[PDB]
């Protein structure tokens, strides 16, 4: 057998665990915007992100690709989901950054696909 | 794969030899019993040959020395070949000395089966002409 | 590629270009490596196409029986069981050309003691 | 098993993969682990007949080395119908015996 | 090749092919494949009455499957590619997995050669090779017209016009040349040989679409890889 | 005749090459038919697309010519719906109209 034939249970076979994610879902007090959906393809992306490296990088205190990347990858789908994205940002900034950071992120999207170009409007002023 | 595996590969064949309980007339070695030449690979950059021909004569004499070096700069690729005056040291060596440490680096001794010499072509050199024609070796 | 068995042909077809490139360009420690890849890649892959890739992978493989090398051997071996699935190669020119040499360089004794060689 | 409450089964959605079974479950139940009475045949999912692993026992996972049935009273309550039972866990008492073992020998 | 030969001395007003007067009259078959040569690219009807399309490629000084599938097909780029029918630097003008479209932006950043390993020569000739056969379609009302895409409006004329010349190495329904994956069928420009059968100046083309254009000429499935299970297996 | 457990809704390939049954809601299965040397009829391991607090209406399968096969479903979520007091969510809700390939070549569904 080319690897062992036993690789620990998944999630959806093991009842033993509560699914955290849901739980999670609860107790975060997220911020007061994202409920409102967002289509990526109105918008603009290479435009975002620098003002995203920037604000992860003062954020952090220093700069880690991997978390910047990881902010753009979820980004990709069509409709993102914001409420997974600060939970999944919770552990890396502190949590009341992850939920200031979604707090101006998101409706910076949507200033964004409300616009023709796909451009919010605070960077269409500047 | 990396080298320290090969070397490692090695010493299991001959740990598992002995616990299979093999004689030496059917040893994996037998099937190199025609050749008396050795690779030893991974040796640090910073030995010479006299440093090689030092430390393997403890199995017996040395015929003949193929430390393989770049063609531009001289320098040495780490790894050679080298030619014992018994067939037996073969043996010796490559069960003795495989996995040794040398300045903190370990080497590889495995048997080479239908060594090919190096062609006199080139003109590069004049010490390792002498080498091969004539190579390292007690005078009456 | 073998977690995939038989399936996604279409989605490695981007890449069998640079796969190919290193399998004739490259010599040494990156040709296991990639010679290992497309010996898997083979059987994902239709009849047409397996029997361009098989001719030529059998003619480095030729080449490559004499390595004493153990990562190729152990490489080699795996490669020609693949290789030899295929339709595209002739039992003429398997007892030809491949058989010799591997009973020449394969059936040894020190391959015999390693369990994964055995 | 119904002995090890903390063996797992894997329940996904079973296949035409047929479940064996080695020599030391030949003719037991895969459910309810009984010697009589068998009723059905035992289909495994994909996943866990990938590969190597094509043919070992669903049960324990040795060389199996005849087919698996559900037995009749699992026909009749219908737990032939939850899923692969092919078991995903070792657990506990497998663990134990086997350091037991090698601390003796 | 008589092909064109045909299409010059049928605009004469010669009805008999078979007993007109050379010095050395050529073969039989080679007249009939001629024959059926403009036969296919419609500029001749079933009988060997010649059509408007056949009578319109006569003012063309080209070869006739050319000009043909030109007409069909593009207009300007058309004009554009034909002209020319007539690597470093090569990479950036050219386009992968064809050769007009190679072509095409050759000469579009022409009037836009050394250093770009061009000929002066070439493309002065084109330069005026691309200016008559311009003259020549406005003459005899044939339109100015462009579209949005050009791989697309290039790629069907090729088809039309060469269709004779189609590749399923290869077989012809033979080896690339030195010249130039998904793709099985390609159109080809020019056949040469050296040790082997040589295609050159090549486009990569669909065996449907083909066959969409030249029913007459041509007169990808998705199944599922694994055979699964019959009820005997199964228990 | 469970809520969960497919056997509602079929629909077949018109070329030929897989079934799709589907139960009410959060649970369909397709099954990818063939034919082997002797002409006989093969079937394989089902391949799953669940989609949880979802309704089925119909499904159909679409037919694109020898493409990936295409499945048509009049889906709706209430998900949403049994979360606002309100009941609002209940009001504003839709039906959406879901395409589901079987993509023949990695043996999977993708809604
Ligand atoms: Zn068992
Ligand atoms: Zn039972
Ligand atoms: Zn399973």
């Amino acid at each position: 057998m080319d690897a062992g034939f036993f690789r620990g249970t998944s999630a959806e076979q093991d009842n033993r665990f509560s699914n955290k994610q849901k739980k999670l879902l609860k107790q975060l007090k997220f911020a007061e915007c994202l409920e409102k959906k967002v289509d990526m393809s109105k918008v603009n992306l290479e435009v975002i992100k620098p003002w995203i490296t920037k604000r992860v990088t003062e954020i952090l205190g220093f700069e880690d690709d991997v978390v910047i990347e990881f902010i753009f990858n979820q980004l990709e789908v069509k409709n993102p989901d914001s409420k997974m994205m600060q939970i999944n940002l919770t552990g890396f900034l502190n949590g009341k950054n992850a939920r200031e950071f979604m707090g101006e992120l998101w409706p910076l999207l949507l200033s964004a696909q409300e616009n023709i170009a796909g451009i919010p409007s605070a960077f269409l002023e500047l | 794969m990396n080298p320290l595996t090969k070397v490692k590969l090695i010493n299991e064949l001959n740990e598992r030899e002995v616990q299979l309980g093999v004689a030496d007339k059917v040893s994996w070695h037998s099937e190199y019993k025609d050749s008396a030449w050795i690779f030893l690979g991974g040796l640090p950059y910073e030995l010479t040959e006299g440093d090689i021909i030092c430390v393997f004569s403890q199995y017996g004499e040395i015929v003949n020395i193929n430390l393989v070096r770049d063609k531009k700069t001289g320098k040495s690729k780490g790894f050679c070949f080298l030619c014992y005056e018994d067939q037996r040291s073969t043996i010796l060596a490559v069960d003795n000395f495989n996995g040794i440490k040398i300045k903190g680096r370990t080497i590889r001794v495995d048997h080479v089966s239908n060594y090919r010499a190096p062609k006199d072509s080139e003109e590069i050199d004049d010490v390792t002409r002498q080498l091969q024609e004539k190579g390292c070796g007690a005078r009456t | 590629a073998e977690a995939a068995t038989p399936y996604g042909i279409e989605s490695f077809d981007s890449v069998l270009k640079p796969l190919w490139k290193g399998i004739r360009q490259h010599r040494g420690k990156g040709l296991a490596a990639f010679l290992k890849a497309i010996g898997y890649l083979i059987p994902l892959m239709d009849a047409e196409y397996a029997n361009y890739y098989t001719r030529e992978v059998m003619l480095i493989l030729i080449r490559e029986f004499q390595s004493p090398d153990e990562e190729m051997k152990k490489i080699v071996l795996k490669v020609v069981k693949q290789c030899c699935g295929t339709d595209g190669v002739e039992a003429n020119y398997i007892k030809t050309e491949i058989l010799p040499p591997f009973f020449k360089h394969f059936w040894q004794h020190r391959m015999a003691l390693d369990r994964r060689n055995y | 098993a119904k002995h090890h409450p903390d063996l797992i089964f894997c329940r996904k959605q079973a296949g035409v993969a047929i479940g064996r079974l080695c020599e030391k479950c030949d003719g037991k139940c895969v459910i309810c682990d009984s010697y009589v009475r068998p009723c059905t045949l035992v289909r495994i999912c994909d996943e866990c007949n990938y590969g190597s692993y094509q043919g070992r026992c669903v049960i324990c996972g040795g060389p199996g080395v005849s087919d698996a049935y559900y037995c009749k009273e699992c026909t009749i309550q219908e737990k032939d119908r939850d899923g692969c039972p092919k078991i995903v866990n070792l657990g506990s008492s497998k663990t134990d015996l086997f350091y037991e073992r090698k601390k003796y020998g | 090749s008589l092909g064109n030969v045909v299409l010059l001395l049928k605009s004469l007003g010669i009805h008999d092919l078979m007993h007109f007067d050379f010095l050395d009259p050529p073969p039989y078959e080679t007249l009939l494949l001629a024959l059926e040569q403009l036969y296919a690219l419609g500029a001749l009807n079933h009988l060997g009455e010649l059509t408007t399309s056949g009578r319109k490629m006569a003012e063309l000084p080209v070869d006739p499957m050319l000009s043909k599938m030109i007409l069909a097909s593009c207009s300007e780029e058309i004009l554009t590619v034909a002209a020319m029918l007539s690597d470093n630097a090569r990479v950036n003008f050219f386009l992968p997995g064809g050769d007009h479209l190679v072509l095409l932006n050759v000469y579009t950043q022409w009037a836009e050669c050394y250093e770009n390993f061009v000929q002066f020569r070439s493309m002065r000739r084109a330069r005026d090779v691309r200016e008559q056969l311009e003259g020549l379609l406005e003459r005899v009302e044939v339109g100015l017209s462009s579209c949005q895409g050009d791989y697309i409006r290039v790629r069907k004329a090729i088809t039309a016009g060469y269709f004779y010349h189609t590749a399923r190495g290869y077989r012809t329904v033979v080896f690339i040349h030195p010249n130039s994956q998904q793709p099985r069928w390609l159109l080809y420009h020019e056949l040469v040989l050296t040790t082997k059968e040589f295609m050159r100046q090549v486009l990569e083309i669909e065996s449907s679409w083909l066959l969409e254009v030249a029913p007459h000429y041509y007169k990808a499935k998705k199944m599922p890889k694994k055979i699964g299970k019959t009820r005997e297996e199964l228990g | 005749c469970r809520r969960i457990v497919p056997g509602q809704f079929l629909a077949v390939d018109p070329k030929g090459r897989a079934v799709m049954i589907s139960a009410i809601e959060k649970q369909k299965l397709v099954y990818i038919l063939n034919r082997d040397a002797a002409a006989r009829l093969t079937i394989s391991s089902p391949l799953e697309a669940h989609k949880a607090n979802t309704l089925v209406y119909h499904v159909v399968g679409v037919d694109v010519g020898f493409e990936n096969p295409m499945f048509a479903c009049l889906e709706m979520d209430y998900e949403e719906a049994d979360n606002d007091p309100t009941g609002e969510a209940a009001a504003n809700t839709q039906q959406t109209l879901t395409f589901y390939e079987l993509d023949l070549g990695l043996n999977h569904v993708v809604r």
